[PDB]
């Protein structure tokens, strides 16, 4: 777990007016969730060769398909992965109308070839701690700029920090809770089609699964922090539900 | 001849979820997804619907 065959390359535009686009194959844990028709709605993050961790308010069903290995989505042209979903285990703590306990887990049919541009994000431990003001990192194919209505055809990351729940409840109050983690307001937002994705804080050389894209502005406010599930939060659950299945 | 279809918000969230599903607009303008158009109706005061699931 987390250590990309290919090496990523955050420069300071990844730290500004909607991230950057990424090193073809850096993120080899992102995969995108695809419709029967090859539609991406959502991302999640592989964990294991046979699962995938995503948001709950995505809505995978066992007729989505997993794209693993993908850059540029507008190719037709690269060595992908396409694996079908067996069972979809969508935490029961899932509060959709708070969006609380976000996580769904992605039974795979067919187990993901680790290759050099697939491979797995290590997820952290329920007693980790990961310090406010640390910089991060989110990736996806979510919207550029909120008047795009057009997701981008090549992956994009965005260097953020992660903000202290105090300081998050200051721009969304209640709202926030324990099993949510902020980041942002800092330049960069995750928008439509950037959710189920990885919000990755390093720890000791790899890349660590902290957050897991939520929601956030309405319309990708990049002077408002974004939400995302807390990993730590639920990470038990995670191990739980792999050893039971 | 008919339907319609209104777009919702979640409500005890005053923020949208990140998902790509874009909906048709009965205005002939595509969201991003569904929070989208409810949000654009509630500050506009608008009360456009979704004609059609998916782009325009």
């Amino acid at each position: 777990c987390g250590v990309p065959a290919i090496q990523p390359v955050l420069s300071g535009l990844s730290r500004i007016v909607n991230g950057e686009e990424a090193v073809p194959g850096s993120w080899p844990w992102q995969v995108s969730l695809q419709d029967k028709t090859g539609f991406h709605f959502c991302g999640g993050s592989l964990i294991n060769e046979n699962w995938v961790v995503t948001a709950a308010h995505c809505g995978v069903t066992t007729s989505d398909v997993v794209v693993a290995g993908e850059f540029d989505q507008g190719s037709s042209s690269e060595k992908i992965q396409k694996l079908k979903i067996a069972k979809v285990f969508k935490n029961s703590k899932y509060n959709s109308l708070t969006i609380n306990n976000d996580i769904t887990l992605l039974k795979l049919s067919t187990a993901a070839s680790f290759s050099q541009t697939v491979s797995a994000v290590c997820l952290p431990s329920a007693s980790d701690d990961f310090a406010a003001g640390t910089t991060c990192v989110t990736t996806g194919w979510g919207l550029t700029r909120y008047t795009n209505a057009n997701t981008p055809d090549r992956l994009q990351q965005a260097s953020l920090p992660l903000l202290s729940n105090t300081n998050c409840k200051k721009y969304w109050g209640t709202k926030i809770k324990d099993a949510m983690i902020c980041a942002g307001a800092s330049g960069v937002s995750s928008c439509m089609g950037d959710s189920g994705g990885p919000l990755v804080c390093k720890k000791n050389g790899a890349w660590t699964l902290v957050g897991i894209v939520s929601w956030g502005s309405s319309t990708c406010s990049t002077s408002t922090p974004g939400v995302y599930a807390r990993v730590t939060a639920l990470v038990n659950w995670v191990q739980q539900t792999l050893a039971a299945n | 001849d008919s339907l319609g279809r209104e777009a919702k918000c979640y409500n005890e969230l005053n923020g949208c979820t990140y998902e790509y599903r874009p909906v048709c607009g009965t205005d002939g303008d595509t969201y991003p997804n569904e929070c989208v158009l409810c949000f654009e109706n509630r500050k506009r005061q608008t009360s456009i619907l979704i004609q059609k699931s998916g782009p325009c």
